[PDB]
């Protein structure tokens, strides 16, 4: 049989290629991204990971974007500027996907946007999958 | 005076076995187990063609030859345990009846009783697999040539 | 820093990379 | 602490608001749907669920769209025309999501699209979540 | 509605379908 996996592991869009959508993660205790390429690339596309927090005007609307910091692992060295980044390599085929997640939470909102909005950035899609509901 | 209930039980079990065997070999994954030959994940080799015409006109018709079988069988890695091959009885018959320039055979050269019983421990013969010859109607002398992309045999 | 885990393809080989066997040795 | 949920439960965009994208469910043995709204609706939006067979010319490209049939449960009525359909009601708020699924697989590809394309339809987003792999 | 049962033939093959063997493989 097959199940209603959307009940327990919902997913929301984060970057459809033209616009970014802040995604609320407060109600869930885990998450992770998922990158897909719809057409062959031409050059590496780096991505920036931002996070928001509740605005003063309305406690249910995100505030301005804040860049997520880096936490070095025990067997590595910190980034040049100490901020997290994502790089999709040139070798990714149109028929494959990638998945990666940040080690820490920080605020109750998150989003991902490319460093530069160009013709290469339109060739990618990003989705966020939750896991585990605290309510 | 006969046990029709037992007959039907046996018939149902036989049908289950026969359908299961076709699955695991050709079934699709939507409602049946996915078969290896339908999934098509094993690396594939492609027999070399032959110019049956004249040098001034390259025809490049498909063909099948004994040394192609030899290369295929010898190309399998030795690391992966003990290999066994699977194929069709018509293909085995075609393979075992090839002759060289002098008219004598080149597989089972001096055997008067060559049969699949001799090589049963390395070669497994089942008729449920695709048959490139299509009932001995292709590949022979005077008949239409093979069809490109046809399945011949698998080893694993 | 993030390390991306990626799988070869959705299909094992969307176009199976069939290869001609090594050519004949010699006369 | 945190997990790379994207490795075990990948998700793919299905309806970004203006285009429909086929999704390959062949490699995974279960899946589901997730619907979310981005702006208030005014009229119920019905959705159509399809499946695609492999294309004749190229095995790695989907074929023409075919509409999923219905399967009644233990006790219950079949659809009026016997096909599967999904309806998003008016009461859904912008801050909530709805989940659903299909009881049978059929073809290897799946798809979804609205019955009509208009202002109300463009305000919805759909995503497909896969469970554990089998390759 | 009646289901008929029929034998293949009174003789196994009154004219036995003796058939040529498959043609020999190419040189």
């Amino acid at each position: 049989m097959n199940f209603n996996v959307g009940v327990d592991f919902p997913s929301f869009i984060a970057w459809d290629g033209t616009t970014s959508f802040p995604v609320k993660i407060d109600g869930f205790n885990q998450f992770g991204f998922t990158f897909k390429v719809i057409e062959e690339l031409t050059a590496d596309v780096p991505f920036n990971i931002f996070y928001h927090e509740a605005s003063e005007a309305d406690p249910c609307v995100p505030g301005p974007a804040i860049r997520v910091p880096d936490v070095p692992f025990c067997d590595g060295v910190a980034t040049a500027d100490g901020l997290a980044t994502v790089v999709i390599p040139e070798a990714v085929a149109v028929d494959s996907f990638c998945a990666g997640s940040v080690p820490c939470f920080n605020g109750p909102w998150i989003s991902i946007a490319p460093v530069t909005v160009n013709a290469d950035s339109a060739k990618v899609q990003v989705t966020v999958t939750m896991k585990g509901a605290t309510r | 005076n006969y046990d029709f209930l037992s007959f039907m039980i046996g018939a149902a079990q036989r049908s289950h076995r026969i359908n299961r065997n076709r699955a695991l070999m050709v079934g699709d994954g939507i409602n049946e187990p996915k078969g290896w030959l339908k999934e098509d994940c094993f690396p594939t080799f492609l027999t070399l063609p032959v110019n049956t015409g004249t040098p001034e006109n390259p025809v490049q018709t498909p063909a099948f030859l004994a040394q192609d079988w030899r290369r295929f069988v010898t190309s399998f890695p030795a690391e992966y345990g003990d290999a066994r091959s699977v194929m069709h009885q018509n293909v085995f018959g075609y393979l075992a009846a090839m002759v060289d320039a002098n008219g004598r055979f080149l597989f089972g050269d001096g055997d008067l009783t060559f049969s699949p019983d001799l090589v049963r421990e390395r070669i497994r013969i089942s008729n449920c697999l695709p048959d490139p010859t299509e009932g001995n109607t292709k590949g022979g002398t005077g008949q239409d040539a093979f069809a490109a992309g046809s399945f011949i045999a698998a080893q694993a | 820093m993030v390390s991306l885990d990626c799988r070869n393809t959705c299909a094992p080989a969307p176009a199976s990379r069939l290869v001609q066997p090594p050519c004949f040795v010699c006369r």
